[PDB]
């Protein structure tokens, strides 16, 4: 089923492409930023890993989130300039690094075989939903900087609340079919979304 | 006038004879214990009646059977010849057996034991199964004598978890085939 | 990925001839029984529908392998299946299939891969038949079958000397432990003549208690033959018969052999028929020894029907019938007992032939029958009174029943095919101790080719695993790439639908 992991690689590391190509990638050659994301993101998880070890579930998730979101603003405060892009080169950075890490190298080791089971195209689908999780975190990130009115605070505070909602759904998931758990995943991630952007278009002042 | 041999032929000697009547002449018949040679001298000789030759309950504690139980002889106007009855010994060993049903691995990690009831602390005999899942303990007595076959295998419970089991047989009988069977998990 | 344990067919070769299956490797998809190709694919059938036009279809369709799922009781299969499953299995061993035959074991999964599998192969249609097309992919592990060039066919044999003197008749009883089915690791074989080794087995424990005293002493010696290699066209008892015979010149297979007894299938059924190559001489100890077995079954056990069944030799046959042929062929007297009538019935072999299928009442009447036709003939009690209408076997010697259950079932706990019993292994180990225990001059015979011209060669990888992979077709994956492509078409217009959502706010 070699040609099953190339479809899931189209459907995967495709749409980071589209992006790389569509959001004006010669501005500031983000190649290197993107790498600098990376290196943070990797960071960022072996520290999260050090603090899972150390020390229920929703602490570890917690741990893992203000991790992110720190990264992430260490890197968007990493560069100066327009905030869609600061927006991007956070983001991206942290959704290849996403796709480096083990949605890629159990997609290389399963597929390409005899066996097929729909877990592979599920973790492409989450992989591509991730892009846009990480595009809120990054709106979440920018909200927290460019200075600091009309209750901007609090609608921070809600999203950061909202954040996690990844691992909100598993929770609830596991308490509550797979492909059904992903559509839900993939709602929920959307109205976050939806959410962030009206911030944005709230916050465009 | 016959012959009391043994299975093989070797003449059994010592052994109590009588013929004891039916119908009217229950009441007649006398008893001759047999000789070396195993030739019986039955005597009162009264014809009409049938005779029956068969092994007095008293003075035959030895021996355990005869195998024709009782000859029918018709008493005509004559004697009667050439009656031949086979007897056994009574055999006294218990001629202990018994399968165990285990797994191939387990079984040179087992030694079958033969606690005696009074006292499951001094085992009166350890035959270890080694590679054969057949014991064969050293022929007992048989009298009373409430036993037992606890497995006392040398597998402890630090790697593995079994239990084994206890037969008892008390030993009244002719033989036994306990059939421990352990199953250890993990 | 189902990972369960399928065992193969038969793999044996006699004489040079192949026999049995002869391929152990498998990689392609599961198509069960539909009007498809079915070449070079994998045919899946249940034993409830087991159709013999069906599996020669199958063969003569050149399939990749055959798989038989078993029923996991095999005992709470119907009775009538059960019958015509016996009635397939000669015919399906006697050939040179090219092709392999597993047999496994019902499953949960299992039911399901073949339910899965039998919706699919039978059945806008197209399309959706190839967006839906769940066929199975059943490859197995190992390499192919090798020839185990050195395995060495055991064979157990102990002695009971007599009274006195040195030219006493030596009354033989053999008994070949060993039963091969259409499958090695599934022919557990209960009714053949595992039921057999059993009887023989009691009566060495019986004789042993008669022998072990003087006054019951008789004068004539026993040599029993658990042998090994049996249904193999009984090489166990041909070398062994070889070995005493023309090798050495000592032993007592040549000073004054008397009958030779054999014993197979003697379990379950309510009748005797004592087997002979050629009909007893008048006055010899076989036709005394058949005159006393006719007296105990007419007048002890009446509900038993007894005859003699004359079979003339025939060396046209790939085996030689009974057990007893061997050794009429090399001048010795013998004749075989069973409870069947005729050597061509398939009641034998037997992988359908589970522990419940012979009955302790009816083995432990044959062994009754027998141990008393022996007593009598042995102990000249014939010509001695002793009115056949009282036996012998009442008490203090009755034939164990406990023990002969616990024989059977240690006897059925194991497969007991000749090519899985090692020359070491616990089966043999503890047949040579149960028989060290009552006999004496216990050893152990092998054969092991000949090394020229093989009179048999068993081979290996019976008993594989399979890996039940679950696998789709190329054109449902192409479908999964349109449906990518139009999912990144859609990506690209979403970031301009996006910005111009934006701008519009
Ligand atoms: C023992 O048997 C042989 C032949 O079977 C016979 O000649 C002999 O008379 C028998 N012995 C007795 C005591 O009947």
């Amino acid at each position: 089923t070699l040609f099953h992991f190339g479809n899931c690689f189209a459907l995967a590391y495709f749409p980071y492409f589209i992006t790389y190509k569509c959001s004006g990638l010669s501005e500031y050659n983000a190649f290197w930023k993107c790498v600098q994301a990376g290196v943070t993101y990797l960071f960022v998880q072996l520290c999260k890993m050090l603090f899972l070890a150390t020390f229920i579930g929703e602490f570890m998730k917690a741990s893992v989130d203000v991790a992110d979101l720190i990264g992430l603003n260490l890197v968007m405060s990493r560069n100066a300039g327009k905030g869609e892009y600061k927006i991007m080169v956070a983001a991206l950075g942290w959704a290849t690094a996403e796709l480096i890490m083990s949605r890629c190298i159990p997609l290389w080791v399963g597929a390409r075989g005899i066996e097929f089971d729909w877990k592979y195209i599920q973790m492409s689908i989450d992989s591509n939903i991730s892009l846009v999780h990480y595009i809120v975190a990054s709106a979440q990130v920018w909200m927290i900087t460019r200075y600091d009115h009309t209750f901007r605070p609090a609608v921070l505070l809600l999203m950061f609340l909202s954040v996690y909602k990844a691992f909100v759904m598993e929770t609830f998931v596991h308490l509550c079919g797979s492909w059904a758990a992903l559509l839900a995943r993939a709602v929920v991630t959307g109205l976050l979304a939806l959410s962030t952007l009206a911030l944005y278009v709230a916050v465009v002042n | 006038y016959g012959t009391v041999s043994s299975l093989n032929g070797e003449p059994e000697q010592g052994v109590a004879m009588e013929a004891v009547g039916q119908n009217d002449c229950s009441i007649y018949g006398e008893d001759t214990v047999t000789d070396e040679e195993g030739k019986f001298r039955l005597r009162g000789l009264l014809p009409g009646c049938v005779y029956h030759v068969q092994l007095k309950a008293e003075g035959n504690d030895h021996i355990e059977r005869a195998l024709p139980h009782h000859r029918v002889i018709e008493v005509g106007n004559n004697d009667i010849d050439d009656v031949n009855i086979i007897v056994f010994r009574q055999i006294n060993q218990f001629d202990l057996s018994g399968n165990v049903i285990t797994s191939s691995e387990y079984l040179p990690t087992l030694w079958v034991k033969l606690y005696k009831s009074e006292n499951l602390d001094n085992p009166i005999q350890t035959v270890s199964l080694g590679q054969s899942l057949f014991f064969h303990f050293p022929p007992l007595l048989r009298d009373g004598e409430n036993y037992v076959v606890l497995l006392d295998s040398t597998l402890p419970r630090s790697q593995y978890d079994y239990i084994l089991p206890q037969v008892s047989f008390t030993a009244v009988g002719y033989h036994k085939h306990i059939t421990l069977i352990f199953n250890p998990t993990r | 990925a189902h990972e369960f344990t399928v065992y193969r067919m038969q793999q044996y070769d006699l004489q040079g001839q192949p026999y049995g299956t002869r391929n152990a490797v498998l990689n392609t998809e599961a198509r069960t029984m539909a009007a498809e190709v079915l070449s070079r694919r994998c045919v899946l059938m249940r034993l409830l529908d087991f159709s013999y036009e069906q599996y020669q279809k199958a063969l003569r369709q050149s399939a990749g392998a055959v798989v038989i799922i078993l029923p996991r009781a095999m005992a709470a299969v119907p009775q009538d299946v059960v019958r015509q499953f016996m009635e397939i299995e000669p015919e399906m061993l006697a050939m040179e299939t090219a092709v392999p035959v597993y047999f496994a074991v019902e499953d949960e999964a299992l039911l399901s891969i073949y339910k899965q599998t039998q919706a699919a192969s039978a059945s806008a249609e197209v399309l959706l038949r190839t967006a839906t097309a769940n066929g199975f992919q059943m490859v197995t592990s190992g390499v192919q079958s090798k020839a185990v060039s050195d395995w060495l066919i055991a064979s157990v044999e102990g002695r009971l000397t007599g009274l006195g003197g040195e030219d006493l008749p030596t009354i033989v009883i053999v008994a070949h432990y060993d039963a091969f089915g259409v499958a090695p690791w599934l022919s557990l074989g209960a009714d053949s003549n595992g039921s057999g080794v059993s009887v023989l087995l009691e009566l060495a424990r019986l004789f042993s208690r008669l022998y072990t005293y003087k006054r019951t002493h008789a004068a004539y010696n026993l040599l029993f033959f658990a042998s090994g290699g049996g249904k193999f066209n009984y090489q166990g008892t041909k070398r062994w018969l070889e070995d005493n015979l023309d090798h050495t010149d000592s032993s007592l297979l040549q000073d004054n052999v008397a009958f030779v007894l054999c014993l197979d299938t003697v379990g379950r059924g309510s009748s005797l028929h004592l087997h002979v190559s050629k009909p007893p001489r008048e006055g010899t100890l076989q036709h005394a020894f058949l005159r006393e077995l006719e007296t105990v079954a007419a007048h002890q056990f009446p509900e038993v029907r007894f005859s003699m069944v004359h079979k003339r030799i025939n060396l046209a046959e790939d085996v030689l019938a009974w057990e007893h042929e061997r050794f009429a062929i090399r001048r010795l007297p013998a004749f075989t007992l069973s409870h069947l009538e005729s050597h061509r019935d398939g009641q034998r072999s037997s992988i359908m032939d589970v522990r419940s299928r012979v009955d302790s009442k009816t083995l432990t009447r044959n062994t009754r029958i027998i141990a008393e036709a022996l007593t009598r003939v042995i102990y000249n009690l014939t010509e001695k009174g002793t009115p056949p209408d009282m036996p012998v076997f009442t008490e203090q010697m009755q034939i164990q029943q406990e023990q002969l259950d616990s024989v059977m079932d240690w006897l059925t706990n194991q497969p007991r095919a000749a090519q899985l019993v090692d020359k070491d292994s616990t089966f043999l180990s503890t047949l040579e101790h149960h028989l060290s225990r009552y006999l004496k001059d216990v050893k152990q015979h092998h054969v092991k080719a000949d090394k020229r011209d093989p009179e048999f060669v068993f081979y290996d990888q019976l008993k594989q695993v399979m890996n039940a992979y679950r696998v789709k077709p190329a054109v449902f994956d192409l479908l999964l790439a349109v449906g990518i492509a139009a999912y990144l078409g859609m990506a690209y217009v979403a970031v301009q639908h996006f910005s111009l959502l934006y701008k519009t706010v």
